[PDB]
């Protein structure tokens, strides 16, 4: 979750959008909770899993 | 029929000592406009300084690294004291990256275009390890006066990430201002006066910018004045 | 007493007005007010105090 674009990318356009609810989709759980945690502990972005 | 002060010679001693010479004052303007200027100038001069770090194995201010013997602490400390000048953007990300042992100054911080940084010898860490590394990202903003982390901490609007630290802000360059009103012998008059503006700064704002900002913000505060309602 | 968990908070007071400060030699008082620099009274050098 450090050198992959997409959470870049993910993680610019919500700091972009801080006003919108985004819905966001991904296969596994695994996946999800990797996510939460990335998106704190590097953007400080609340996600519900 | 009368006189109006217009700005003359600016001699530079130093990059951040600076003498700014007024010849054709009349007399009794010398210490209104000295004065005038002084509260501007020390007020309002709107400058850029570092308002947020982020360095990467620190989660708290209070926390220390290996191979360094400052303490984090005190690296916002120096970096506080940073003077740098931004031209165009109002937010920017300096990146600071060192390893080996040796002083890691100003200088080695990555070079950006818009980011002008004044005093490359200006300390931050020293390392001590062979393979100890410090990377930081530093955000600088424009702004004026002075705002602590305290008094934003109200409009904090997700500063979630505990990676992140606070630093007050003094978005103000000038650090001294004095002024000498003296006898300006004009070669047709008796008793005229030139004002001499001796100020001292962190080295960012130039001399003229920094004195025609000033007589700006007076001359719109009297505009606001020419008009009276009376309704 | 099965287990016990202790946090340390960590906070940076400022100066403001109404805390004491003083002197050594017995000399005491309260911090009125925060002056502007310009306001403050300076020496000929322009070194304000």
């Amino acid at each position: 979750w450090n050198f992959d674009p997409r959470v870049e990318w993910l993680m610019g356009y919500l700091t972009s959008h801080r006003s919108q609810k985004v819905l966001v989709i991904c296969a596994k759980a695994a996946t999800a909770l990797q996510l939460e945690q990335v998106l704190r502990e590097r953007e400080g972005i609340r996600a519900a899993v | 029929e009368f006189l109006k002060p217009r700005l003359v010679d600016i001699e530079q001693v130093s990059s951040t000592h600076a003498k700014v010479t007024l010849e054709p004052l009349e007399r009794g303007f010398g210490h209104t406009l000295g004065n005038a200027l002084r509260r501007i100038l020390l007020s309002s001069m709107p400058g850029c300084a570092v308002t947020e770090v982020e360095i990467d194995g620190v989660l708290h201010e209070y926390s220390t690294k290996e191979g360094v013997q400052e303490d984090i602490l005190e690296i916002l400390l120096n970096l506080k004291g940073l003077a740098v000048r931004v031209q165009g953007k109002d937010e920017v990300i300096l990146t600071l990256n060192k390893s080996g042992i040796g002083p890691v100054t100003a200088a080695d911080i990555t070079h950006d275009g818009d980011v002008e940084i004044v005093k490359p010898q200006h300390v931050i860490c020293h390392l001590t390890d062979e393979n100890a590394s410090i990377s930081m990202r530093i955000k600088v903003q424009r702004g004026r006066g002075y705002v602590p982390a305290s008094t934003r901490i109200h409009s904090e609007e997700d500063e979630r990430p505990i990676g992140r630290l606070l630093v007050d802000a003094c978005y103000s360059p000038v650090e001294r201002i004095a002024y000498n009103v003296e006898a300006a012998r004009v070669e047709q008059r008796t008793d005229l006066d030139k004002l001499v503006i001796e100020m001292e700064t962190n080295g960012t704002i130039d001399p003229e910018e920094a004195i025609r900002r000033a007589a700006t913000i007076l001359a719109e505060q009297l505009e606001a004045f020419v008009d009276l309602r009376d309704v | 007493v099965l287990k016990i968990v202790k946090v340390y908070l960590a906070v940076k007071r400022r100066i403001q007005p109404g805390d004491k400060m003083a002197g050594r030699h017995g000399n005491k008082g309260v911090i009125s007010k925060i002056n502007p620099i310009e306001d403050m009274p300076y020496d000929e050098n322009g070194t304000p105090v």
